[PDB]
């Protein structure tokens, strides 16, 4: 299709240029390339149209150009907010449309942040259904990588765990959650369960008990 | 102002037909636009599906799908729609509608200035399941002085998505709804928590409003101290 690098990485405050290589039937056939920003879980947003034009409300940090059959998006003064997938697209001769494959932008240099860990025990009502779910909510950390270890009376629990891939919060730090699915009998047969979250060499351990 | 609003089932059985609609407000579907559909399979890029032209109704589709695609306009209702027949798991994707705007096509082509919110359509033979909602009783230890965290667990639903609000949308500050986890069972679970003043506990009621449109289910779960 239109060819973009799978990823680019730059540090805070730097500029980055993303290329988009097409053909003389699209990028080189028209002054018609457009660029889109897409944050995870939301619709693409138009940044640039007709190669270099910006809609009102789009920051002047975004600019576009082309040379021959290759278009380029440049982003100056990189901020954490700019992390996203970027897509070029163009009309193509014969009344069709083509997108580039997308480029994921990573912005480095952001401050480290330790996770907040919130651990809830099972509810009375879930227990009546002979089930017990322990809910370990992990928030406000950077970079977006954590390791979770569950314990029952201090011994490692491996079965019944599901942990999500971290996702960015509105404040550009990350959140994740881990669930331990047990039977009610399992829950009641231990003195305590623990969710231990390790990040950048430090660990936060929270414990709950049947009480 | 121009808004594109998508609707349609988020669960389609294999070999059946996917149908979505895009309701336009702030402008006429009859105007000179390329009313377009675009999709995004999980972890893949945007893919053009096709368009219908507002002033005449002419269509053109992606040849990879031209066999299976129909795009239509309903002038009353001010809408356009997508039908994709004989679907397979390859058709699982977020589907977007968008407005293609142009000046002189042969010189500048056109571009997508307004977009629908996107609808996830899952192609699966698995059946719809509504969630079970459980309270997560207040816990003070991990929050600021004079506050506590409370929440609700939304367990075992399919397909995505679930949305959560608190006290009918009247409580918004301090709310954090986490992305869903996928279980080996094929069912999803998520949690939503809110941080509230410890002072308010016992007097102020806290209810999480859980909406699972795919099962036409809503649960309003009151969250209180454990007894
Ligand atoms: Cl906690």
């Amino acid at each position: 299709a239109l060819t973009q690098p799978p990823s680019v990485s730059k540090s805070l405050g730097q500029s980055v240029t993303i290329s988009c290589t097409g053909t003389s039937s699209d990028i080189g056939g028209y002054n018609g390339v457009s660029w889109y920003q897409q944050h995870s879980g939301t619709a693409p947003r138009l940044l640039i149209y007709e190669v270099s034009k910006r809609p009102s409300g789009v920051s002047d940090r975004f600019s576009g150009s082309k040379s021959g059959n290759t278009a380029s998006l440049t982003i100056s003064g990189l901020q954490a907010e700019d992390e996203a997938d970027y897509y070029c697209g163009s009309y193509r001769s014969g009344s069709t449309w083509v997108f580039g494959g997308g480029t994921r932008l990573t912005v480095l240099g952001q401050p480290k942040a330790s996770p907040t860990v919130t651990l809830f025990p099972p509810s009375s009502e879930e227990l009546q259904a002979n089930k017990a779910t322990l809910v370990c909510l992990i928030s406000d950390f950077y970079p977006g990588v954590v390791k979770v270890a569950w314990k029952a009376d201090g011994s490692a629990v491996n079965a019944g765990v599901e942990t999500t891939t971290p996702s960015k919060q509105s404040n550009n730090k990350y959140a994740a959650s881990s669930y331990l699915s047990l039977t009610s009998d399992q829950w009641k047969s231990h003195k305590s369960y623990s969710c231990q979250v390790t990040h950048e060499g430090s660990t936060v351990e929270k414990t709950v008990a049947p009480a | 102002q121009v808004q594109l609003q998508e609707s349609g089932p988020g669960l389609v059985k294999p070999s059946e037909t996917l149908s979505l609609t895009c309701a336009v407000s702030g402008g006429s579907i009859s105007d000179d636009y390329y009313w377009s559909w675009i999709r995004q399979p999980p972890g893949k890029g945007l893919e053009w599906i096709g368009y219908i032209y507002g002033s005449g109704g002419g269509t053109n589709y992606n040849p990879s799908l031209k066999n299976r695609v129909t795009i239509s306009i309903d002038t009353s209702k001010n809408q356009f729609s997508l039908k994709l027949s004989s679907v397979t798991a390859a058709d699982t994707a977020v589907y977007y509608c968008a407005r293609g705007s142009y000046n002189i096509v042969v010189l500048f082509g056109y571009y997508f200035d307004y977009w629908g919110q996107g609808v996830l359509v899952t192609v699966s033979s698995a059946s719809t399941k509504g969630p079970s909602v459980f309270p997560l009783a207040p816990s003070s230890r991990s929050t600021s002085e004079s506050t506590a965290a409370l929440g609700c667990l939304v367990k075992d639903y399919f397909p995505e998505p679930v949305t959560v609000s608190w006290n009918s949308g009247s409580l918004t500050s301090g709310v954090h709804t986490f992305p869903a986890v996928l279980q080996s069972s094929g069912l999803y679970s998520l949690s939503s928590v809110v941080t509230v003043p410890s002072s308010s506990l016992g007097t102020q009621t806290y209810v999480c409003n859980v909406n699972h449109k795919p099962s036409n289910t809503k649960v309003d779960k009151r969250v209180e101290i454990k007894t």
